[PDB]
RNA sequence: GAGCUGUACGUAAGCGUUGAUCCAGAGAUUUCCGAAUGGGGGAACCCACUAUCUUUAGUCGGAUAGUAUCCUUACGUGAAUACAUAGCGUGAGGAAGGCAGACCCAGGGAACUGAAACAUCUAAGUACCUGGAGGAAGAGAAAGAAAAAUCGAUUUCCUGAGUAGCGGCGAGCGAAACGGAAAGAGCCCAAACCAAGAAGCUUGCUUCUUGGGGUUGUAGGACACUCUAUACGGAGUUACAAAAGAAAGUUAUAAAUGAAGCGGUCUGGAAAGGCCCGCCAAAGACGGUAACAGCCCGGUAGUUGAAAUGGCUUUCCCUCCAGAGUGGAUCCUGAGUACGACGGAACACGUGAAAUUCCGUCGGAAUCCGGGAGGACCAUCUCCCAAGGCUAAAUACUCCCUAGUGACCGAUAGUGAACCAGUACCGUGAGGGAAAGGUGAAAAGCACCCCGGAAGGGGAGUGAAACAGUUCCUGAAACCGUGUGCCUA
RNA sequence: GGGUAGCGGAGAAAUUCCAAUCGAACUUGGAGAUAGCUGGUUCUCUCCGAAAUAGCUUUAGGGCUAGCCUCGAGGUAAAGA
RNA sequence: AGGUUCGUGGUAGGAGAGCGUUCUAAGGGCGGUGAAGUCAGACCGGAAGGACUGGUGGAGCGCUUAGAAGUGAGAAUGCCGGUAUGAGUAGCGAAAGAAGGGUGAGAAUCCCUUCCACCGAAUAUCUAAGGUUUCCUGAGGAAGGCUCGUCCGCUCAGGGUUAGUCGGGACCUAAGCCGAGGCCGAUAGGCGUAGGCGAUGGACAACAGGUAGAGAUUCCUGUACCAGUGCUAAUUGUUUAAC
RNA sequence: UAGGAAGAGUAGUACUGCCCGUACCGCAAACCGACACAGGUAGAUGAGGAGAGAAUCCUAAGGUGAGCGAGAGAACUCUCGU
RNA sequence: ACUCGGUGAAAUUAUAGUACCUGUGAAGAUGCAGGUUACCCGCGACAGGACGGAAAGACCCCGUGGAGCUUUACUGCAACC
């Protein structure tokens, strides 16, 4: 996908529009991403070996990758991304600031 | 296998007709005779038609 | 280029930037049955022989290779029976079976039905069975079509034309040439003769093989002489002879890059919608994203990319090559053939005044001073040269692969089958043959309390919605109930 | 455990049996056989409106021509009642 | 456009004008401030039909002018699905049960005890065929069981079948079947010799006990037999030739 | 007997002996009959009294009480007795 | 069979608030006319009617329907001479 695990994310649409977060996991097969502090759900969980006490656990849920834009590490605004092969590696390039995100 | 070994003619089908022109199926056979000839440097008995026999073969 | 160990959740144990999972080309491995092929057999099983090796103290056990039948061929052995043949053995090559329910060639070949009955006729050389194929098959270089003049190998399409004809002259069946187009291409033998060899002895001769020569109707060739030519030139694996090897280019089978709005505000669970502003465009195809997006994502136009394998096209290499003329002694030009009688079939043509083609059975020519046709046949004329063979393209079809299209269907429709469908089920068998799609944007799939053994409920909670609660969008009618305004013994 | 198969087989013979099927088994195909016979054939209004007869017919509960209905167009030395 | 006159029952049937459904094209629109569909109303037109308002629903659909049709159902002993009536009706598939304890949420129906009754050339014990896990143990009670069920040939999870001698093959053949060469025949194939398959028959070496969840001539304990092999110890034979 | 043949038997010891079936039902609720169906299904064994007997009646070993019940005791129908 | 507890079908069916007599009518009426009877809802019984249910009458006729059989019907074919 265009967004990797460990990246910084600005949420572009949805109920959490305007918020920012970090990628905790990526699901390219189904095209979803898990982002910290974003799209919290409440699960009614019975007591089990995992989660010994159970209850109403408040955790995170995936959102679609199209509702996401990368944050420039310096300019700090959502940018579309380009790809430039610099040296022996192809790196991602911010298309507003014209600089290398990686 | 019932056929002449030279000019291999055999049975063919056709019609038998009556007066009033009723049509039925029949065959025509060749008159193959069982004769001993030289198929090689050796003799053997084979079917040969009486037509292929009136000039050329060696009995 | 960052996650991965399928559907398919989950648990467990692990692997990946020292670059995994994944995608494409090329390799290796590939149990048993099945043409099944060492023998047998009731499918996926049973039992071997011969060589070489291996284990044990030795029986017992293990590994590898070979071992079916028929056809062609080489060698060897070898009967009645003397030579020899049959037979037997070994080796080397080849075949066998399947299918795309299509297309085409051949052998065999119905009936229902129509004729307002029915037998000739029709249906129909159809259905079906069997055998051969090929990517196409079949046909094909005039013993042709014609007719005051000519054309010039086949095939397919348009016309001719429902014409000319056939026909219990009923029902019906039904051309061809000329004319206009698509596509176009021509060639090898046999025989006269030459040269060599071999067998018979047909005993100094014929007849067998090989090589050369030569293929046509104004007749052509052999044969005689002139001219040139043995690679100067020409041709080629699609016929015309056949087998290889290189290089360049292109294409197919993975991919890369790729412009422009997080614009403000309203409603809302969510904006791609409304209102107000911008921008890109060789890119406003299509799909996704919480509602209807050229500017969010995958992408699109444009421009690039191939280690490996395949195809195609050129060039080289390689290979193979006599063609003009003038003569008219003698010679050659497809024999049980062409034709005819008899019995059938195919020709639009049902025996008819019946030409033309094929089959079975009998009879049976001429050969250049020759033979065939022009719808009985004769004469004249005109056109042609049978009884040997090969040949691309234009034509037919689709089990498949790639890219697309539709005033085609939308779950009783469209395939029988949108779902683990030729399945469940029925039948001894051949065979017949279903029903069955939809939670939500996201499992956030209802912690906890209460009645109950559970099922099932009532709260509480999630969600925009639970009257969306795992046959779950909507939710008609029949049909079954509870309550009630008016009437009724 | 085996053999005989439908234009066939078996029958101490009854048209008897050949997988609950037999004056000619079952299955698939020709095949949507053919049916002058019976049944069925789906929205509305406006104008007109029959026949159940003659002739022939392998014809008689079928057909064909004429007669009778409807729509359109014509011509008059006006022909209809 | 307006008059005048004459008309306006209708089956088979002829002629005309229209309504509504799906799709296409152009124009012009509606719609999360709620589309289609569905429900209910005392509205409009000469008919087929058409609006308006409210509930449910939760994403698409009208209008105009043209065009094209899988174009309108009440009947076919029509095809498929759903649901009635008969009706709490017929039936519940040959037969002897009773009580006391137990288990359990729950007992005529499950377990135990006692008494009674039935079969007994069988309704007892083996074993071929056929079936194919139905066998044992632990859990279970939605559906199946013509009632009930705590039970089960039912559901779930784990188990369970041991052979030199038993039955079959590695042994034999009958009927019948296949069949190298062969004979016959439009094709396909039919018949058949050598050879080979094929038991329902012939030949062939093991008995008695024990085994408390499920196997027993198979496992175990005693005592055997059949066929072979090596190793020891004696005997004997060698090409007028042991065997 | 034709043939093959220098090894052979004897006694004792110890070792070797493959593949397939094997559960369970089997006059039956497990097989053939669409059913937990008054039908059908080869063979071996098959006790006592009385008896010719495998007839008949009552019993042994062994196996069963049959997958809807209780209570009333009308017509009528069925199977029985006078 | 009947009453009680458990379980629980089917053939059939245009909608039904479903009397009798004499008549009428496609000529034999629960439903039409004129009269005569008759409070509403059931349970156990019996079969006169609903031209009761079941099976598109096997008899009879018709169709230019079919099939099996016969012969000195017609036209054929095998086989034999
Ligand atoms: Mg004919
Ligand atoms: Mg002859
Ligand atoms: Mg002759
Ligand atoms: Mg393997
Ligand atoms: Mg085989
Ligand atoms: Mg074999
Ligand atoms: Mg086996
Ligand atoms: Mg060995
Ligand atoms: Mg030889
Ligand atoms: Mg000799
Ligand atoms: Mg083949
Ligand atoms: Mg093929
Ligand atoms: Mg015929
Ligand atoms: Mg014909
Ligand atoms: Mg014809
Ligand atoms: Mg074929
Ligand atoms: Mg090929
Ligand atoms: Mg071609
Ligand atoms: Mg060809
Ligand atoms: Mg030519
Ligand atoms: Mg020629
Ligand atoms: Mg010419
Ligand atoms: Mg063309
Ligand atoms: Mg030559
Ligand atoms: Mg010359
Ligand atoms: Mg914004
Ligand atoms: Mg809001
Ligand atoms: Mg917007
Ligand atoms: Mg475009
Ligand atoms: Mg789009
Ligand atoms: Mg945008
Ligand atoms: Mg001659
Ligand atoms: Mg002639
Ligand atoms: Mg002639
Ligand atoms: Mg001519
Ligand atoms: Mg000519
Ligand atoms: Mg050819
Ligand atoms: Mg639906
Ligand atoms: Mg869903
Ligand atoms: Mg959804
Ligand atoms: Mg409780
Ligand atoms: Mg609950
Ligand atoms: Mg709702
Ligand atoms: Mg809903
Ligand atoms: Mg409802
Ligand atoms: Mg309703
Ligand atoms: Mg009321
Ligand atoms: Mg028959
Ligand atoms: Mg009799
Ligand atoms: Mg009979
Ligand atoms: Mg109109
Ligand atoms: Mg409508
Ligand atoms: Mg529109
Ligand atoms: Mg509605
Ligand atoms: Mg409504
Ligand atoms: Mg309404
Ligand atoms: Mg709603
Ligand atoms: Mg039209
Ligand atoms: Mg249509
Ligand atoms: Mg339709
Ligand atoms: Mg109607
Ligand atoms: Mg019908
Ligand atoms: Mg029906
Ligand atoms: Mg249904
Ligand atoms: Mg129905
Ligand atoms: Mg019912
Ligand atoms: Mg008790
Ligand atoms: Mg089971
Ligand atoms: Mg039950
Ligand atoms: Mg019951
Ligand atoms: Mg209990
Ligand atoms: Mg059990
Ligand atoms: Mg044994
Ligand atoms: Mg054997
Ligand atoms: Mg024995
Ligand atoms: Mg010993
Ligand atoms: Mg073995
Ligand atoms: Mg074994
Ligand atoms: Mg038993
Ligand atoms: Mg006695
Ligand atoms: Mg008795
Ligand atoms: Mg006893
Ligand atoms: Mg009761
Ligand atoms: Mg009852
Ligand atoms: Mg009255
Ligand atoms: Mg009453
Ligand atoms: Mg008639
Ligand atoms: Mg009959």
């Amino acid at each position: 996908m265009h967004v990797k695990k460990g990246d910084k994310v600005k949420v572009i649409t949805g109920k959490d529009k305007g918020k920012s977060g970090k990628v905790l996991a990526a699901f390219p097969k189904k095209d979803r991403v898990l982002i910290e502090g974003i799209n919290m759900v409440k699960k009614h969980t019975k007591p089990s070996n995992i989660n010994p006490q159970g209850g109403i656990l408040n955790v995170e849920a995936p959102i679609h990758v199209s509702n996401v834009m990368l944050i420039d590490p310096k300019t700090g605004e959502p940018t579309r991304v380009g790809y430039e092969v610099k040296g022996d590696k192809k790196v991602r390039v911010a298309k507003k600031s014209g600089e290398v995100i990686d | 296998a019932k056929e002449c070994v030279i000019t291999g003619r055999k049975s063919r089908s056709g019609n038998k007709r009556s007066h009033a022109m009723n049509s039925s199926k029949r065959t025509w056979k060749a008159n193959l005779q069982k004769v001993r000839i030289l198929v090689n440097g050796k003799p053997k008995k084979v079917w040969v038609s009486a037509r292929a026999l009136k000039s050329g073969k060696v009995e």
